[PDB]
């Protein structure tokens, strides 16, 4: 039988970097939204903009 | 004969540290690595939260950026209309509200 | 599923051909013990084979029975180098002396006469019928070649074709240069005519 | 008992052949729909659902190969088809920062306000500052790709070991 | 055409060509065995027009 | 370039990151005295053209 | 003090063929290069070692052939060739290919060589994690050898 | 270097390819005789055969005696009663003894799902068959791209757009 | 029976084989060549008679405009990059090198797919929609994006259809170059490959480096339209569109040439029975070619207001990029010399033809290179003919050779020569009479994409009409030939 370890898996380098990894990366998107709407005054509609 | 064997029953090795990982960490390119990442620990990120803890209770006095005047508030009789149909920029979310732009909502499929 | 083939000996196609047997495709419908076995007919050739094939195990046997109880006196190992899978040939297909040159003139006399120019006459017609199976507007037969072709060397090409070709190149280029200027500007080292 | 041939990956039928030009062609008929009428034929969702779905297939087709067909000759052409396609995305950024830095690196330009000196206290840096661009989090988010970085570099290399 | 929707409903289940009925089975059966007094019986023919 | 000398190409990053923090949270700071000098000299230059018009 | 096992590579198939042989695999993939124009140079002027080449029978004689093997299917006829200029008379700007039957002796009539192309079929067994890790003997590959000769077995595609 | 940057020799022409100290290792040696550059820190283990395991789907293939002569560890805690015998690097034939410990690694996830992929599931030459409903899955999303395009060029070109018909 | 019918459609539409694709890759690249023909002869016919005979309007002569654009993209695009690369790329790449399939088989029917779908949106935008894109193949703005005629979503499918076209070309790009490093038989060096496998890998450097800017360019255009952004407007810098199309566009133009000039070598190499002369010096003036290509891109704005420095710069490296080719046509011809070609082949005359009019459309753009010279010949009919004598005489002379010797080996059956001569002679002088006059049409004064000539230019015109005639009935004479080449004997009798 095939059975999904916990155990193993959290004892695992892999997996914990690749998590960490992803959850940075999200934490970034969210970031990098929050300035895009509620920072900024310039749009898409100008130059440097 | 095949390499199986080894595959299904691997050898088991014996170590003089308490865990692979100590003596993985006597390389001098994972030495290395470690390093730069507590370089970039150290340095700029608790410098980082030090300036924003020194500069806590004191104002952004930078001066705002000039955008468009108040005669140019035509922008030259130039369309603007957007693909959404009005015209206020994607997330200019307060701005929508005033222009709906979500009332032409269409079909969840072809029909 | 149609007519599936049974077994998987072997079959001509487009991967494999295999290898033609010449000797039946020049010699149908003609026997060749005649040539293999002349004067004898069939019987006279199946007691000829069993007695001689009775002959050879005899000899086998005998052969077999001495090389695998004979004492062994001296132990021949030949010399190699390091690394080496198998010795060197020691025989030489030179003739070293003037009887061996003449042992190999008759021999090569001999092979002249029934073995060399047999093949010469088959690969000659060979081409041919190369020649006769593109023919007739399936291939690019008489487009080029034939036996008119004028065939240099390397050096008598570019000695008799090359270079002399190049010099008449370099003279009509300087020839051109010179007239054309003139051509279009009527004079030939002062620009326009009339002008300057 | 099996016969072997040629250390060549051989190929396989697929659907991927046409299902990806499917997805492109119904990406851009839904733009074109978009533009035209201002409203979308189909739920943004369920076209997003439909593009997903479509490519779960290349991760199947990839754990079965590797468990089957792989070796080194393999490996050597998806690393260097790798490194291609990270070129290709260098070559792009590439072309959107001339498209970003063309009339920028050219200084001389007409402005609707004043930047010469001596006139205000704050004119001789109106065009060399554009003092609304969330330097501060923009450094925290430089950050957190530097600890990325570092970290999975990191992680890699103690694998390999 | 119904009845290529039936065995596509599994997609892991035979085909038209490959499906067996108990009736097919059991006259399979019965022509493998040569039993003698089994007398084989004839498939219904169709001419064109029924086909 | 060895191991070392991308350590030390890493620390001057660092440096610079840390440089570009401090030099930005104190221009913000300082500009603020400025910014409002600027404000006030306006507002009193706009009341003075409107009383000079009227 | 501690015990460590490395991870093992658990691919079969293709690659557990070529981690069980690795010489025979990677002859089969292994990139040879040939002469630069220097190289040419340098080569064409180095001596021959000893007089034996005067005596001996050259390697590409009716009696001392060149034996070369591919690998296929037993009867397919086998692609083989010339790297050009085995012969002073014979074009050597590119490699010359061949086309030629399995297990007969073949002469090229443009440099005089003869050659003895010939097939040998790569059976293994089926690469599924039943192959075995102790001495096999002669009854079971018996068996599946008789099967291949009579039916023919699938490919490694 | 340009030549090491692009993975070669480097200055010196004649020098060979890995450089263990970095990561750079040997995946074929490491498979076939094991990591030789641990060679010098790690030790083999001698003194529970795999004999219990005879009677598996997949290890019965193998002989009773090849079975016997593997012995196992628990993989965790070094055995204090096991010897230690030192690696020999140069030496091809010691990854392969039936004198040291080993480990029974067939209860590993990858290990049951390769062999699941050779052992549980009816042979498919194409993997996307190999998973039935989601290529039922598939070639009706491509049936619905196709309608999709095809709506959609009928109304942008006729000006109508289906919704009030 | 629906088994057949589902297994043929399952032949051509999951296949992953290099030959199966390779004849699709063909037969659309002939199917889109034969479109832009008819297209073509409608220009001509538009040029050829006075009074706007065809489109009868001053406010109709958008037609015509759309008629040059989708003729230029058609035969650009869809033609000869399918038909030189995909087409003999495919079929020939792995089986030189002697391999199986070209590494990444699913990519390369993704390709041919994505092709397809550009083809597709095209024809329904610029067939079965009102006023289309009407911009010549060079999508300039604001023409493109400002303008009352250019409005509706036909623009933006086409240019669309362009994003597509670059997809498909960067995948059998990266598919060419992965395949030919790593997949040669054993005893194959990377240097000793055939010709036109390193013409291939040297057109996939190409492609690879140039089509992202494009795909920038093309983008920009799209968020103008729709966006209502300014990059290409007043407030912003046409030329700076300019500067990143032509980045894209010149690689492309000598990725057009270069697989022509590996498959004549390498078809020459088969019916002379001799090695190309200087075999290493075509290769390596092949990549020379191919890196200087990347250096020019402005030689096609000289007037749009350079410095005077760049000028100078580009015309030197335009001079540059002449050399290399000078060395490959000398190589070419003594190559020819000493052969033993055949002399009554459809191959060995459209080789001729094909360095002839290379040659000549080949000085008549180095005419161009200079800057100072370009000031009197830009946007007139001196570059038209320039790029058609190479493209429309050379080129497709090429793929004439190609063809001539590559369908008794697809098909199994001879060619009808004197057919074939017919077609191939007609072809030649057809053409001739209608591009050699542009060349002192310009001179003279005429400019390039207009309908309408003054009184002037009448004799240039009449030989094009003259030349057009003659065109008809070549290209007619190739369609029947095709046809009755895979059709059997239609009379038969007793002697
Ligand atoms: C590969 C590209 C290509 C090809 C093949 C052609 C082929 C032809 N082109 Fe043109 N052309 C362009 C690329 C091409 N063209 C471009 C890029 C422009 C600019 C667009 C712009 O200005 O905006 C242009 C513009 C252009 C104009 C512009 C008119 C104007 O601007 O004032 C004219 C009119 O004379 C013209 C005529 C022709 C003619 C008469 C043919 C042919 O009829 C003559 C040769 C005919 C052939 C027979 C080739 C067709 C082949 C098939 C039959 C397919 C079979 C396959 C093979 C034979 C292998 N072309
Ligand atoms: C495959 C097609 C193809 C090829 C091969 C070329 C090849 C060249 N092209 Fe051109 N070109 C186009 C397709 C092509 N071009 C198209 C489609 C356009 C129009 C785009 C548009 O505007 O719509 C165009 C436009 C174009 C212009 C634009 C003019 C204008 O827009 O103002 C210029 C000018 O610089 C130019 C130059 C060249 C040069 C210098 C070469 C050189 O490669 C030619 C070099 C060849 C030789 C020189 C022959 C060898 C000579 C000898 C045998 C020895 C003689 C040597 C000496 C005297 C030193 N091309
Ligand atoms: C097909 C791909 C998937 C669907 C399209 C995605 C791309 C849409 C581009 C236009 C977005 C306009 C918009 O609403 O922007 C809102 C947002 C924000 O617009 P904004 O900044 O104007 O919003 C106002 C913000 N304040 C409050 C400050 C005033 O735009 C962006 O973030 C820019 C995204 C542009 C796209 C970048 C990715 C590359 C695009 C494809 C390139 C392909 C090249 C090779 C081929
Ligand atoms: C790992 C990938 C990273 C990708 C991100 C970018 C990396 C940095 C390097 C990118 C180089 C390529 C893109 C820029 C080249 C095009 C610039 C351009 O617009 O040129 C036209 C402009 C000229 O524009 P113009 O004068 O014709 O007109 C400007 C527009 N109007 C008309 C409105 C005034 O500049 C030049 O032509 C300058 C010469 C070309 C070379 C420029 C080199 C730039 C070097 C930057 C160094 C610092 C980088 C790091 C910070
Ligand atoms: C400036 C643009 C640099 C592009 C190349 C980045 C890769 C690089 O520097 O790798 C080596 C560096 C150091 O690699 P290293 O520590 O393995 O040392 C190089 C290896 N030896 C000593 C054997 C030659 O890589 C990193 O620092 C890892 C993270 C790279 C992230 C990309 C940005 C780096 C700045
Ligand atoms: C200067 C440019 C040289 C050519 C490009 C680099 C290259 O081929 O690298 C191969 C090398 C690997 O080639 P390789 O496989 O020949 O090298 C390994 C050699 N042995 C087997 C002896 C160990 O690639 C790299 O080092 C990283 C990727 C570089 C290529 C990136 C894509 C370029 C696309 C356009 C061309
Ligand atoms: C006009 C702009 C042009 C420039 C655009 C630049 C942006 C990037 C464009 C990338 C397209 C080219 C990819 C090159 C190859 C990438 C690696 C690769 O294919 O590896 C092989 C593999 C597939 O190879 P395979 O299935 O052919 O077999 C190879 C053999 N095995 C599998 C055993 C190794 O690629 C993938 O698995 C693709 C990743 C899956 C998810 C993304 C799917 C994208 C499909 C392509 C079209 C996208 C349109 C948008
Ligand atoms: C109007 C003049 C010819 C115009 C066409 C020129 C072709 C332009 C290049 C592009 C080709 C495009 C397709 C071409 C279609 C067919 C063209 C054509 O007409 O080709 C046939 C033409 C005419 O051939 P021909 O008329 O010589 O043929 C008679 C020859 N035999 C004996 C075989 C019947 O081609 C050539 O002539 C070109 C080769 C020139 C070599 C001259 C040798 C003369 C023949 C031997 C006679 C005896 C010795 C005489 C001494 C020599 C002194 C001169
Ligand atoms: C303008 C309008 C159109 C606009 C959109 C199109 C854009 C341009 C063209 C893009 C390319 C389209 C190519 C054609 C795709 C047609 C669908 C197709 O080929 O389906 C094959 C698929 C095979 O399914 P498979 O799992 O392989 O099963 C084999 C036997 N069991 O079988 C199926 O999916 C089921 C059977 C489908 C049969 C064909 C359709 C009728
Ligand atoms: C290897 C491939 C190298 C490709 C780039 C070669 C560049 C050669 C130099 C060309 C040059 O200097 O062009 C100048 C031109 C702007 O010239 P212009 O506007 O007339 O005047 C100067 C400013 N007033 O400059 C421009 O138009 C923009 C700058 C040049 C192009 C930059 C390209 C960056 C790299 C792109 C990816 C390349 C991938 C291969
Ligand atoms: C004496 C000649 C005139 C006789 C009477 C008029 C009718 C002629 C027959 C019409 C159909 C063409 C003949 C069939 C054929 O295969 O034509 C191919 C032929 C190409 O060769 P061709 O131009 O004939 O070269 C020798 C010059 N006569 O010709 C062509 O390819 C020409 C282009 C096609 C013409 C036919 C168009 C459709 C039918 C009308
Ligand atoms: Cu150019
Ligand atoms: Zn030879």
């Amino acid at each position: 039988p095939l059975v999904f370890d916990p155990k193993r898996a959290f004892n695992d380098e892999i997996f914990l970097c690749c998590s960490l990894c992803c959850i940075i990366f999200l934490i970034f998107l969210f970031n990098q939204y929050e300035e895009f709407a509620h920072e900024l005054s310039f749009d898409i509609r100008e130059q440097f903009g | 004969m095949s390499t199986n064997k080894n595959v299904f029953f691997p050898p088991a090795l014996h170590l003089k540290e308490n865990s692979i990982f100590q003596y993985k960490f006597k390389n001098l390119a994972v030495r290395h690595d470690a390093a730069r990442l507590g370089i970039i620990l150290a340095g700029p990120t608790l410098f980082y939260w030090f300036t924003v803890y020194y500069f806590k209770g004191m104002p952004n006095g930078l001066p705002p950026v000039l955008l468009n005047p108040f005669v140019n508030r035509n922008y030259r009789g130039q369309k603007r209309d957007m693909p959404w149909g009005t015209d206020c920029a994607f997330l200019d979310t307060k701005c929508h509200e005033e222009k709906d732009t979500w009332a032409k909502r269409g079909p969840f499929f072809i029909i | 599923l149609g007519h599936m083939r049974v077994g998987a000996l072997w079959q001509s196609n487009a991967n494999s051909r295999g290898l033609p047997n010449l000797l039946k495709e020049v010699m149908a419908a003609e026997p060749i013990y005649p040539y293999t076995h002349p004067g004898l007919s069939a019987k006279q050739i199946l007691w000829n084979t069993k007695f001689n094939l009775k002959l050879e195990k005899d000899l086998i046997s005998i052969a077999e029975s001495a090389v695998q109880s004979q004492t062994v006196n001296k132990v021949v190992i030949p010399t190699m180098l390091t690394g080496d899978v198998n010795p060197k040939s020691p025989a030489s297909v030179v003739a070293k002396d003037k009887y061996q040159l003449a042992k190999q003139m008759a021999e090569f006399q001999y092979k002249k006469s029934y073995f060399e120019k047999p093949w010469g006459y088959m690969f000659a017609y060979y081409c041919d019928e190369d020649r006769a199976r593109l023919c007739g507007g399936i291939g690019y037969v008489g487009h080029h070649g034939g036996g008119d072709a004028e065939i240099l060397s390397y050096t008598e090409y570019v000695s008799t074709v090359v270079y002399p070709t190049i010099f008449y190149m370099a003279i009509t280029f300087v020839v051109s240069l010179f007239l054309m200027y003139y051509y279009i500007y009527g004079t030939f080292f002062s620009s326009t005519r009339n002008r300057f | 008992m099996i016969l072997n041939t040629n250390i060549n990956y051989g190929g396989r039928n697929s659907r991927l052949c046409y299902l990806i030009p499917l997805m492109v062609h119904t990406i851009f008929l839904y733009l074109a729909y978009l533009i035209y009428y201002n409203i979308n034929l189909i739920n943004i969702y369920l076209l997003l659902i439909i593009i997903i779905f479509i490519n779960i297939e290349w991760p199947l087709v990839i754990i079965y190969e590797y468990i089957y067909l792989t070796n080194y000759n393999i490996q050597n052409n998806l690393l260097y088809n790798i490194a291609t396609f990270i070129f290709l995305e260098i070559l792009l950024f590439i072309g959107f920062y001339w498209l970003y830095i063309n009339n920028i690196i050219h200084y001389p330009n007409n402005l609707p306000y004043n930047n010469n000196i001596a006139v205000n206290l704050l004119d001789h840096l109106n065009h060399n500052n554009n003092t609304d661009i969330c330097l501060y989090i923009i450094l925290h988010n430089l950050l957190l790709l530097l600890y990325v970085t570092l970290i999975l570099q990191l992680v890699h290399r103690y694998v390999q070991l | 055409i119904r009845n290529r929707l039936l065995f596509t409903l599994n997609p892991t289940g035979y085909t038209e060509d490959t499906y067996v009925t108990k009736e097919a089975l059991r006259r399979q059966a019965l022509a493998e065995s040569k039993n003698l007094w089994y007398l084989p019986e004839r498939p219904v023919v169709a001419d064109q027009l029924e086909t | 370039p060895s191991s070392m000398a991308w350590t030390i190409g890493w620390g001057f990053y660092a440096a610079w990151i840390m440089k570009e923090t401090w030099n930005l949270r104190s221009s913000s700071v300082g500009w603020t005295p400025i910014t409002l000098m600027e404000a006030y000299k306006t507002k009193e230059r706009y009341l003075r053209s409107k009383a000079m018009m009227e | 003090d501690s015990v460590h096992v490395f991870r093992p590579e658990f691919a079969q198939g293709k690659f557990r063929i070529d981690l069980d042989q690795p010489a025979k695999q990677n002859k089969l993939q292994q990139q040879i290069y040939t002469l630069t124009d220097d190289e040419r140079e340098m080569y064409e002027d180095e001596p021959y070692i000893g007089v034996d080449h005067l005596y001996e029978a050259h390697k590409g004689s009716k009696e001392n052939p060149v034996v070369v093997e591919a690998i296929g299917v037993h009867g397919n006829d086998v692609f083989t060739g010339c790297l050009g200029g085995c012969h002073k008379d014979a074009a050597d700007a590119v490699a010359y290919y061949t086309i030629v039957p399995p297990n007969t002796l073949a002469v090229c009539i443009d440099c005089g060589i003869h050659f003895v192309a010939r097939i040998n079929e790569q059976l293994t067994f089926w690469p599924d994690g039943t192959q075995p890790w102790e001495k096999v003997d002669f009854k079971a590959v018996e068996g599946f050898l008789y099967k291949h000769y009579k039916y023919g077995s699938p490919l490694m595609i | 270097m340009l030549s090491r940057l692009l993975h070669g020799p480097g200055s010196d022409k004649g020098h060979g390819y890995f450089h263990p100290d970095h990561g750079l290792v040997d995946s074929a040696a490491q498979n076939i005789r094991g990591p030789y550059w641990h060679a010098e820190n790690m030790q083999f283990m001698q003194q529970e055969t795999a004999a219990q395991s005879s009677k598996l789907p997949v290890l019965s293939a193998q002989d009773g005696k090849t079975l016997q002569k593997i012995q196992l560890t628990d993989g965790s805690k070094v055995p204090k009663a096991a010897t230690l015998v030192k690696w020999n690097p140069k030496s091809v034939h010691q990854w392969h003894s039936d004198d040291i410990l080993r480990v029974d690694m067939t209860k590993h996830p990858e290990w049951v799902r390769t062999m699941r992929m050779f052992h549980g599931t009816v042979w498919r030459h194409r993997p996307e068959f190999r998973h039935p409903w989601f290529s039922r899955g598939s070639r009706a999303s491509g049936i619905i791209m196709l309608v999709f395009g095809a709506v959609a060029y009928g109304e942008i070109t006729f000006g109508k757009r289906l919704g009030g018909v | 029976m629906i088994n057949n019918i589902m297994h043929m459609i399952n032949k051509y539409t999951l296949t992953t084989s290099h030959k199966i694709i390779g004849i699709l890759y063909g037969y659309m690249g002939y199917i889109a060549g034969i479109l832009g023909y008819i297209i073509s002869m409608l220009i001509r016919m538009e040029l050829n008679t006075q009074g706007l005979a065809i489109v009868r309007k001053v406010k109709e002569v958008t037609i015509y405009n759309n008629w040059i654009t989708i003729h230029g993209l058609i035969m650009l695009f869809v033609f000869i990059m399918p038909v030189g690369i995909g087409f003999y790329g495919n079929y020939l790449i792995p089986m030189l090198i002697g391999t199986s399939e070209l590494s990444m088989p699913r990519m390369n029917g993704i390709s041919f797919w994505m092709l397809i779908v550009g083809v597709v949106i095209f024809v329904i935008s610029n067939v079965l929609m009102s006023k289309p894109i009407s911009s010549g193949w060079t999508l300039y703005p604001p023409l493109s994006t400002r303008d009352a005629d250019n409005i509706g979503v036909n623009i933006d499918l086409s240019l669309l259809v362009v994003h597509v076209l670059g997809i498909s070309s960067t995948i059998g790009s990266v598919n060419y170059i992965t395949t030919n490093k790593y997949n040669r038989h054993v005893g194959l060096t990377f240097m000793n490959i055939n010709i036109y496998n390193f013409s291939i890998i040297v057109t996939s450097i190409l492609l690879i480096g140039s089509l992202p800017i494009l795909g920038v360019a093309i983008t920009g255009l799209l968020l103008d339209r729709n966006i209502n952004s300014t990059i290409y407007d007043v407030i912003g810098d046409p030329v700076l569109y300019q500067h990143l199309f032509w980045f894209f566009g010149h690689p492309e133009v000598y990725v057009i040439i270069l697989p022509v000039f590996g498959l004549t070598s390498l078809i020459l190499t088969s019916i002379i029975h001799k090695d190309i002369f200087g075999r290493e010096g075509m290769m390596y003036c092949i990549i020379s070619i191919g890196v200087v290509g990347y250096f020019v891109w402005a030689h096609h704005m000289f007037t749009v207001g350079l410095d005077i420095d760049s000028r100078s710069y580009f015309s030197i490296a335009t001079s540059i990029i002449s050399i290399p080719t000078s060395v490959k046509m000398f190589s070419y011809i003594n190559t020819w010399a000493s052969g033993r070609g055949f002399r009554g082949n459809n191959s060995s005359w459209s080789f001729f033809s094909f360095l002839i009019c290379f040659c000549f459309g080949g000085f008549t753009g180095l005419l161009l290179s200079s800057g100072s010279l370009d000031i009197m010949l830009h946007d007139t009919y001196f570059v038209v003919g320039h790029f058609h004598t190479v493209l429309s005489l050379a080129a497709t002379f090429g793929l004439l050779i190609a063809h001539y010797f590559f369908l008794p080996i697809i098909f199994s059956y001879s060619i009808f020569e004197s057919f074939s001569f017919y077609h191939t002679f007609l072809l030649l002088v057809g053409a001739l009479l209608v591009f050699y006059p542009m060349h002192l049409a310009g001179l003279s004064g005429m400019a390039r994409r207009v309908p309408e000539y003054a009184d002037i230019f009448i004799p240039f015109m009449t030989v094009g009409f003259h030349g057009t005639f003659l065109l008809i009935f070549s290209t007619l004479t190739f369609i029947r030939s095709y046809f009755q080449f895979l059709s059997h004997i239609n009379h038969s009798n007793y002697l």
